[PDB]
């Protein structure tokens, strides 16, 4: 049963803040986090939750949800603000997770969160992972062997040298998770250990392990709405909401890199004049642009960043306008340092990674995050026994 | 006054004034002063400080000799030093007393040092000249004899680990009593030398088309490497020579294709060689300059080879050797290998462990069982070490073992998941190779049971009980520890050997969670928790665990079914028969509700409760068989654990508590005598006229009594039950803040049936002018009690009327607690047509918490009042207003019971007034507007009443729109 | 609420007629058998007791057969009301009722409301 | 925007002049950028902002593009970030500067132009005053019972323990462990009855012992080992008071006239009772182990209640056991007559920390912090003890002419042993059970000599470095070293286990003894040439 995210409509800036800022899903077995998304509607609604493990393909495993949890699923969301003093008015919905239906998340492995609406209608829905400490993932980006793709591409070399958890078929039990910034998309899942030159296994080969580099993210500070910071320039107030529009992008596929630094696609809400910027932010449509002619195919240019999930939704697809020769959409944002990149799409859910709009400029800072999955052969489930974070500002080819 | 202190000559501060007395020092005399510092001076070249003296005033003057302004530094004060010095001269002091700098911090008394120079004299006298005509009178060695400051070295000290700073002071006087005002300055070090680098990073990967990978790396740095930005302290200090051969074969593929079988084969060889730059003996001294000598071959083979820490892994392995098919299929996966390694380095002088390994795997996965498991393996360690003799015995440390899992898995029925999985762990001991005999089993060390049952409690058959599906779960698990031979045949001093050991524990987990979706007056939910949890540890069990497990105490035992196995136990002759025995039989329990509704009175609200009862007993005992009845006995057991209920004390909570006067408490104080005369029908029986503290037969005594307060105060009172007895107030405090009367309450300490503690949130006023209305408000509470005991006072003997004049209590604890808070009492936000979005909330809270070691209860208050407002509004004139208020509130009162001195103890009055007027003017320049302020009132009158204010305007323009 | 207050005392009665013993009583309803007397432990003294602490059908619940020590106000109120009696050396039993023993409710290894014989030997008093 | 303030506190220790501080503010808030190429082939960028929420926003983009002449790839500013493919030769990576690249046949030429752990500790440095015997029996009984490590040759059991600590910081919270704070008068010999070794001296401070002991010789610590019985203030011929409840009139309440209130009784007011979360002790051998500091003079008291067996003793007084706190006489508020107990109790710190009595003696002067260590877990943590007199060396030499013990005993044996074996801190397996020599490694004992929560390793003796050295090197009394073996004068480092560790520190000649263990305005210019011999 492959359950897999569910994009909604309303609902809008779906997070997962942990310790203040963003962040990516993947959590340890008792770190506290949030599941900050809000609602654009003055409607106070009613959001029951709920919460499933999951294996490691996502189908929900067998398990009792007694087992993995220790309080209830269904109960709506207690704790949401309302959008203060604001245009676009919406309801800032908010739950900690070791809360007070929920006190904890007791078992490491997948899980799905579940938002249904007031019935039993699943509005949307993200995928996490509460990893348990028991190995040591040793890893280091590195440039590849093969010339041609060595400019753009970068291997992904690491060990899992645990002196905790013996494995007991290492070839069948560990099954690993390689994630390039904190995208599920993209990862390079599904891969068995070379060596296994002891207690500990080893990767190396750099057919699987083998991410596209690509270039570095984009982003626009609107921190005042009406302000012409951060290649935002005209900004138009007009019957509606502010409008920011962006300076037209241009490929960067066709050109060098440009040592140009990002935070990996996480945005920052934020504004001026704001106390709690959380509900105090105003949502602003901001109108993306792509000048991109060598770009021709039949692929669908689709906006993406952490704001959303790296979704491929209708409501992120580039247009072409050929009074310009320029891609274009608008897309409702709330402020805040935030970053985005333009990944084509196949037509349904195929990146292809390579001929991106962008690049794939080898030596690009990102973060890679290996996640190691582990089954016994008595077990119930997949655990989760260690992740190893290794990023590409040590390219050790 | 001698000579005023200045600034050495070249520095752009103060220093010692070691300073001799009236007494003078003797011809060899010397006092001393030491702080202790880490300092590593192996990078630097020169320790180069200043020294100053003159004579002390009033005072035979001093010459310029016969003052020695030694340091010493090392490891030590007598033992381990490395003293500099020097003969000072004395600055020519009487006279202006003002000297410039260069004659007071002169050169002539200035040392410079070149550390290089040390190790030296230090390879000079390092195993040489010990103790014989040359180390001078302490073994100090002042070289002499063979070859400005006269260095000299003790006992051989360190670089580095150089601790213990002494800067004194030494005479060399024939015959004087010298007398001076020695000075030191600043002690720094001279220039750092560097180095150049090294490096090689060839690596090889090849595939010999998908049947080997053989993927070998290699390093060869050198001393000081490091890279741009570090220094010449962070560079390298070592030479490494890593390489790593890491072969995958297949040894499957040139099998016929037909079988299929997967022989994988990796193979692995690696080792570093690290050259210390400085030897790991005599550290101050570079291999080199002894490597660089040829005092002696048969001496250049102990060095360069005990400085080098060489070790090799070497591994084998066979992991997954498996068949492909493509009970009674050899469905296995086999495996092996054993890795090794070799180890030098400064002292071990010898390394090796092979931990030879195996494996075996069944994992078939399958009304018969769904699933089956099985796997061992032989994890044979080994070790081996000598140490450096300056050789020793190698300390053999062999480790064996052997292991196993079962595990079922069933679909007893749908709905129906009993699972199954044992262990075990057993000490192979045959002691040499470690490939010697390899299949043995030896005794049990561990084995560790485990039972899975899941249940859906099919209730969905019957008809209308289609709105339940109330779930079930449980774990029994088992533990079975060996009791290490320090127990097993421990041997009393009489001679004689008793057996005491293995240990054995438990466990459950009684889980059912209903949900009662009600789809059948108005209500949406019911759910359900109940965990119950438990365990016992049996320590004193003799006998063992055969194999594929265990039913000896009892078959329930092995799975939960805490029922006493320790009466029968001790009755059949398996458990411990020492009599002074240490450990305790013990055992645990835990409890919890959370029994939430989900109430809809009206259209649009929703009202929704909550019950939480949780619990836990920590019971344990000493215990002792007796030899003739071979019977048990407790010795001494006792109790302890947590409590909390989720009560409602709601009605309590509005009246004036304002440490003056509070309705509550008056009550509380009131209620000490109702109980007391209650509880005492229960004891006193209700034909015996229940005695008193005044009354005839129970007189007051003489003033001069050890007991005349407890009568005099407390006057009317049952003799057992004071005003102060923890079940004459305890029940009272409950009672009390609660509302609920005594005469008609409990008298309980437990109270099992938790109160819902609504959380009611309106919403459904919307139904033109207000764009959404809403409302809100919650409650919470409890009981908390923190911690609970059992009385070892109340047990049987013939002992009531404890110390002051209560009865003993069976249930001992201390610091009751109520929590009651409210969560947003009254808070409504809305929003107006055009925008007046108002936020208030009303929190507020209590904390009482009587102490029951001192009978004093406390309190705690709240009601941090906030009013929100704004104006947002956008035309092309922006107008924006973000005004609001807060306000907060505490106490910290202390209300004694007896008289009324209820004394405050601490307290905040703080509010703000923050707000802003952000108007954009037509489109590029706003104008904010703060006016942040807050008074912070004095509730003690150790406060300091603040008062803080902002405003300013910000003229902000857009330039590029 | 409870009220053992007759049927202990008829107990004590065909118990200590079973028992050819015949002890005095009080105004408060103790029998006892004083047997010696050493040659007076008042409220304010310690004592020092080998007493055994038995119910009437002969089951015993605590024995304090090394000595011990106690202030005669901790006691229960039987103790009170017949160890003033005896000084230094002597002895006694107490047929204690359950108003003057553990109460009605009574404590473990006592059941709420029983006749309590104790044989007590007071060794000395401090 | 200008700013107004008016900060002003309310104590009248300010003068009036130091009343409502009225300061100004007129912060800048300058915030420029631009964009845009120029001639097609260069594209200007710049953005400054005084206050951005990422540091990396702040730059000085400029790069000319030389469309497609091919000697010239681009030349940038603002950011180099010199090319990095070394893995040896990383420098300048990511700062302002100037960076070329230059594509000859396969030749570019970018350059460039910009701006587990181990410990040492010692026999000195092992844990300041935070590590107390609950009594003087239980010190007097730490080595004997540890002869053969998990079986501990006791029987004892604390069930509870409270410890009370001088209540500096003065706050009413409600919280943690309510409010419960009360008097003390925490003697020095509340309990401790003689012991069958130690002289008197060193376990009792009254000036006469004769005749308050009323036990046997050997008779463990309870309230009734000594005639300071707060079972019986009064009565008998217990030496205290009645007077003894009272701390207004503590000194009038002993009986027999000696006692000063620094080396016999402390006394508190308000003294803290420290929640379950500031001590833990181990409950088979009577130690706390507080886990905060000490040493600014706050005495620490303590009353405890323990197990042997079937019999249960009690050290102290108790809240719920021991007198109520006011027993006030009177209705009327001029016609009161307050009265406040004060729960005698046995002090363990006694403020005046003076070295001769005992105790200064219950510190528990022998369990060794790892330096910032926590959650230290075995098969990654290697102790070991060395003996740098020469080198870091981990065995004893005979000092020219010793013969350690002639015949030692099976386990004493220091002839060649490693420090390990010779401290009684390795005689076991891995699978922990005894062995003569020993597995070659600290042992690991998460009840005994770890405490695995945080570092202590502890050792097995109350006085390692001091008198298990002398015992095992003797041949000869410990309290004097005018009679030492000579070979036990050099090793024998008895004046820390007698004296404090600050003071004491003069005598650094015995220190080294350390034990080892693993637990767990600038310029930059270069290029690089990337010659491109045919594919591979």
């Amino acid at each position: 049963i492959q359950t897999e995210v569910v994009p909604p409509y309303n609902i809008k800036t779906v997070t997962f803040v942990q310790n203040g800022n963003n962040v990516v899903p993947i959590f340890e077995l008792n770190s506290t986090f949030e599941f900050q998304f809000d609602d654009l509607f003055g409607n106070e609604a009613n959001y029951y939750f709920e919460i499933t493990h999951c294996d490691y393909n996502w189908k929900p495993s067998d398990i009792p949800k007694t087992d993995y949890l220790r309080g209830f699923d269904g109960q709506r969301i207690m704790d949401y603000s309302n959008s203060f003093n604001t245009l676009q008015v919406y309801s800032h919905y908010r739950l900690p997770f070791p809360n007070q239906f929920t006190t904890q998340i007791r078992l490491s492995g997948n899980y799905i969160l579940k938002i249904l609406n007031e019935d039993k209608e699943v509005v949307l829905s993200r995928k996490f992972i509460v990893y348990e400490e028991h190995c040591t993932v040793g890893a280091q980006v590195k440039r590849t062997r093969n010339l041609s793709n060595i400019n753009y591409k970068q291997n992904l070399d690491f060990t899992i040298a645990s002196n905790d958890i013996t494995f007991q078929t290492p070839t069948q039990n560990v099954k690993v998770l390689l994630l390039q910034n904190g995208n599920f998309n993209t990862a390079i899942k599904n891969i068995p250990p070379q060596y296994t030159i002891g207690n500990q296994l080893v990767y190396k080969y750099d057919a699987e392990t083998q991410f596209w580099g690509g270039n570095e993210f984009l982003y626009f500070e609107n921190k005042d709405i009406r302000a012409a910071n951060n290649n935002v320039g005209r900004i138009g107030s007009n019957n509606d909401i502010y409008n920011a529009y962006l300076y037209t992008n241009a490929a960067r596929g066709n050109q060098i890199y440009t040592n140009y630094q990002d935070v990996n696609g996480n945005f920052v809400v934020k504004n001026i004049n704001g106390a709690d910027n959380s509900i105090e932010a105003d949502y602003a449509w901001v109108y993306f642009t792509l000048s991109a002619p060598a770009f021709r195919m039949n692929k669908d240019i689709y906006i993406t960043g952490i704001f959303n999930n790296y979704s491929l939704s209708p409501e992120y697809k580039m247009d072409y306008n050929t009074d310009k020769a320029v891609f274009e959409k608008a897309v409702m944002i709330k402020q805040g340092f935030t970053n985005y990149q333009y990944t084509v799409a196949d037509k349904k859910g195929n990146i292809d990674l390579e001929n991106a709009i962008d690049g794939n400029f080898y030596q690009t800072e990102n973060e890679y995050t290996i996640l190691v999955y582990y089954k016994e052969s008595i077990d119930r489930y997949q655990r989760v026994i260690g992740k190893g974070n290794a990023n590409s500002i040590n390219i050790v080819n | 006054c001698p000579v005023n202190y200045v600034m050495p000559p070249g520095v752009q501060e103060q220093a010692l004034a070691v300073r001799i007395g009236g007494a003078g020092l003797q011809y060899q005399d010397s006092r001393a002063v030491f702080k202790n510092v880490s300092v590593d001076m192996r990078q630097y070249k020169k320790l180069k400080m200043f020294l100053h003296a003159e004579s002390l005033p009033n005072q035979p003057t001093l010459e310029d000799d016969e003052m020695v302004g030694f340091i010493r530094f090392g490891n030590d004060f007598t033992q381990n030093f490395y003293q500099v010095e020097i003969p000072l001269k004395v600055t020519k002091t009487g006279g202006s007393c003002s000297i410039s700098p260069d004659l007071v911090w002169m050169d002539d008394n200035s040392i410079d040092l070149a550390l290089d120079l040390l190790t030296r004299m230090k390879i000079k006298a390092m195993s040489i000249d010990i103790n014989s005509s040359k180390r001078d009178v302490n073994g100090i060695y002042y070289p002499d004899n063979d070859p400005k400051l006269t260095l000299g070295i003790k006992g051989n000290p360190n670089f580095g680990l150089v601790r213990n700073l002494m800067v004194g002071v030494k005479s060399r006087a024939d015959h004087k009593d010298i007398k001076g005002e020695v000075w030191f300055n600043e002690l720094r070090l001279a220039d750092l030398e560097n180095k150049g680098g090294m490096a090689a990073i060839l690596n090889v990967d090849t595939n010999m088309a998908d049947f080997a990978t053989v993927s070998a790396t290699g390093r060869k740095s050198t001393i000081g490497f490091g890279s741009l930005e570090q220094g010449a302290n962070e560079r390298d200090r070592e030479d490494v020579q890593q390489y790593n051969i890491v072969t995958n074969l297949n040894l499957g593929k040139l099998l016929p294709k037909k079988w299929g079988i997967n022989l994988p084969f990796n193979y692995a060889i690696g080792e570093e060689v690290i050259t210390p730059e400085y030897d790991p003996f005599n550290q101050d001294i570079k291999l080199d300059q002894l490597i660089r000598e040829t005092t002696d071959q048969a001496e250049k083979d102990n060095i360069r080879t005990r400085a080098i820490d060489y070790t090799k892994r070497k591994s084998i392995n066979f992991i997954g050797v498996r068949k492909d098919r493509a009970y009674d299929i050899e469905n296995f996966t086999f495996s092996q290998s054993y890795n090794q390694v070799e180890r030098h380095d400064y002292e071990v002088a010898d390394y090796e462990d092979e931990q030879s390994n195996s494996a075996v795997n069944y994992a078939y996965t399958f009304y018969l069982p769904s699933n089956i498991s099985f796997n061992t393996n032989i994890l044979r360690q080994s070790n081996r070490q000598q140490f450096r003799e300056v050789g020793l015995d190698p300390l053999y440390r062999r480790n064996f073992a052997f292991n196993y899992q079962y595990g079922f898995g069933f679909n007893l029925t749908k709905s129906l998941k009993l699972n199954y999985s044992a262990t075990s762990n057993n000490i192979v001991r045959n002691f040499f190779n470690i490939w010697d005999d390899y299949l043995d089993i030896g005794t049990p060390n561990q084995h560790a049971q485990q039972l899975v049952l899941n249940y859906d409690i099919p209730i969905n058959k019957i008809p209308i009980f289609g709105f339940v599906k109330a779930s079930y779960s449980y774990t029994a698990d088992y533990m079975w520890q060996r009791s290490s031979t320090a127990f097993s045949e421990y041997e009393d001093p009489n001679g004689t050997v008793y057996d005491l050991g293995n240990t054995i524990q438990n466990s459950n987990s009684n889980t059912l969670t209903t949900t009662l979706n009600m789809n059948t007056t108005s209500i949406k939910n019911v759910q359900i928790n109940y965990t119950k949890n438990s365990g016992t540890v049996l320590p004193g069990y003799t006998p063992s665990v055969g194999f594929l497990g265990t039913s000896k105490p009892s078959l329930g035992f092995v799975f939960g079914s805490q029922d006493d196995v320790r009466y029968e136990a001790a009755k059949r002759g398996w458990l411990t028969t020492y009599q002074d025995f240490n450990q305790s039989f013990t055992q645990v329990s835990n409890k919890l509700l959370k029994v939430t509704a989900n109430i809809d009175l009206l259209p649009d609200l929703k009202v929704d409760l909550s019950m939480d009862r949780s619990y836990s007993e920590n019971t344990s005992e000493q215990y002792s068989v007796d030899p003739s009845t071979n019977e048990y006995k407790p010795l001494s057991p006792y109790t302890y654990g947590m409590f909390s209920i989720s009560t409602v004390m709601i009605k309590t909570a509005f009246s004036p508590s304002d440490e003056t006067q509070s309705a509550a408490f008056d009550d509380f104080r009131s209620n000490r005598l109702i109980i007391a005369n209650r509880l005492a029908e229960g004891h006193y029986g209700s034909g015996v006229a229940i005695p008193r503290y005044g009354d005839a037969n129970n007189p007051i005594p003489a003033e001069t009594d050890p007991n005349y307060a407890v009568y005099t105060a407390n006057q009317g009172y049952p003799i057992g039950y004071t005003k102060s007895n923890q079940a004459v107030l305890l029940p009272a405090f409950l009672a009390a803040y609660t509302g609920s009367d005594a005469s008609s309450s409990s008298t309980n300490i437990f109270r099992s049936f938790p109160i819902p503690n609504w959380s009611i949130k309106y919403n459904g006023l919307m139904r033109d002018k207000f764009k959404r209305f809403s409302l809100q408000h919650n409650y919470r509470a409890s009981y908390t009690i923190n911690q609970f005991r059992s009385n070892f006072d109340y047990n049987s003997s013939p002992k009531v009327q404890d110390v002051n004049t209560n009865f003993y209590n069976e249930i001992i604890m201390s610091n009751v607690n109520l929590v009651e808070q409210f969560s947003p009492l009254i808070r409504m936000d809305f929003e107006l047509k055009s925008s007046l979005r108002v936020l208030s909330e009303i929190k507020k809270d209590r904390a009482l918490s009587m102490s029951f070691d001192n009978n004093l209860l406390t309190e705690v208050k709240g009601m941090e009042y906030i009013i929100g407002l704004g104006y947002r509004f956008k035309d092309k004139s922006d107008i924006n207003i973000k005004a609001d208020f807060s306000l907060r509130n505490n106490e910290t009162l202390v209300r004694y019971l007896d008289y009324d001195n209820n004394q405050l103890a601490a307290g905040q009055n703080i509010w703000s007034l923050k707000l802003t007027a952000d108007y954009s003017f037509s489109k590029n320049l706003t104008a904010i507007f703060y006016y942040d302020h807050s008074f912070s009132k004095a509730v003690i009158s150790t406060s300091f009443p603040l008062t803080n204010i902002r405003s300013g305007f910000t003229l902000r323009y857009n330039f590029g729109n | 609420v409870k009220d053992y207050t007759a049927e202990n005392e008829k107990e004590i009665v065909d118990y200590l007629a079973q028992n050819n013993l015949t002890a005095q009583r009080t105004n408060s309803g103790l029998y006892y058998i004083i047997t010696k007397e050493g040659s007076h432990p008042t409220l304010n003294s310690n004592i020092t007791v080998i007493y055994k602490g038995y119910f009437t059908n002969g089951k015993v619940f605590d024995e304090s057969t090394e000595g011990v020590s106690y202030s005669l106000r901790t006691l229960i109120p039987g103790w009170k009301e017949g160890i003033p009696l005896l000084k230094s050396g002597g002895e006694i039993q107490l047929f204690v009722p359950a108003h003057l023993g553990y109460g009605s409710n009574g404590n473990k290894t006592v059941p709420g409301g029983a006749v309590l014989i104790f044989e007590i030997t007071l060794v000395s008093v401090n | 925007d200008l700013g107004v303030r008016y900060t002003k506190q309310d104590n009248p220790a300010f003068s009036p002049r130091n009343r409502s501080s009225l300061t100004f503010d007129f912060d800048q808030r300058i915030s420029m950028s631009l964009m845009g190429k120029i001639g097609t082939r260069l594209e200007v960028n710049a953005n400054y902002d005084t206050q951005s929420t990422f540091a990396f926003q702040n730059l000085f983009k400029l790069a000319y593009t030389p469309s497609e002449d091919d000697i010239i790839q681009k030349v940038e500013v603002g950011n180099v970030s010199m090319p990095l493919n070394s893995t040896l030769i990383r420098g300048a990576q990511s700062l302002f500067g100037v960076k070329t690249q230059l594509q000859f046949g396969r030749t570019t030429i970018t350059g460039v132009f910009s701006e587990v752990q181990n410990f040492d500790l010692y026999a000195l440095d092992y844990d300041n005053d935070r590590h107390f015997f609950l009594s003087q029996y239980f010190r007097n009984k730490y080595d004997v019972s540890l002869k053969n490590y998990p079986f501990i040759d006791s029987r004892v059991q604390i069930t509870r323990l409270e410890v009370w600590v001088t209540n500096k910081q003065n706050r009413v919270t409600t919280t943690g462990g309510g409010n419960n704070l009360r008097n003390i008068i925490a003697l020095q010999d509340l309990g401790e009855a003689q012991v069958s070794g130690v002289p008197d001296n060193e376990v009792v401070v009254i000036s006469s012992t004769a005749g308050f002991f009323n036990n046997p010789i050997d008779s463990p610590t309870s309230n009734t080992n000594n005639k300071y019985d707060p079972a019986t203030i009064g009565q008998a011929g217990s030496f205290l008071n009645s007077n003894i409840r009272e701390i207004v009139t503590a000194k009038s309440g002993f009986n027999n006239t000696n006692v000063s209130e620094a080396t016999d009784y402390s006394v508190l007011e308000n003294a803290r009772k420290l929640t379950t979360n500031e001590y833990t002790f181990n409950p088979q051998l009577g130690y706390i182990s507080l886990q905060q500091r000490l040493a600014n003079d706050e005495i620490l008291a303590v009353a405890f209640e323990y197990t042997v067996g079937g019999k249960v003793y009690q050290v102290g007084e108790f809240g719920s056991d021991g007198v109520d706190a006011t027993v006030v006489t009177g209705n009327n508020s001029s016609n009161q007559a307050i009265i406040t107990q004060s729960l005698v109790l046995k002090m363990l710190k006694s403020n005046l920390t003076n070295v001769k009595n005992p105790v200064w003696n219950l510190m528990m002067k022998n369990v060794y912090q790892i330096p910032q260590a926590y959650q230290i877990k075995q098969d990654d943590f290697r102790l070991n003890i060395l003996y740098t007199d020469p080198s870091p060396i981990n065995y004893i030499t005979p000092v020219q002419g010793s013969s350690f013990p002639p015949n030692p005993a099976p386990d004493s044996k220091v002839e060649q042993t490693p420090l390990l074996n010779v401290f009684n801190l390795d005689r076991l397996n891995y699978n922990n059970d005894p062995q003569a020599g020993g597995d070659g490694f600290f042992d690991y004992i998460p009840g005994v000599t770890v405490d695995v929560q945080n570092g202590r390793v502890i050792f097995t003796t109350k006085e390692p470095f001091g008198e298990l050295i002398f015992n095992k090197l003797q041949t000869e009394s410990y309290n004097d070293p005018t009679t030492y073996n000579a070979n036990q004068q050099k090793y024998v480092f008895r004046n820390m286990y007698r004296n404090t560790q600050a003071g004491a520190l003069q005598d650094s000649d015995k220190n080294k003894f350390l034990l080892r263990g693993k637990y767990k305005t600038r310029r930059f210019m270069g290029f690089n040439i990337e010659h491109k011999i045919s594919d591979k």
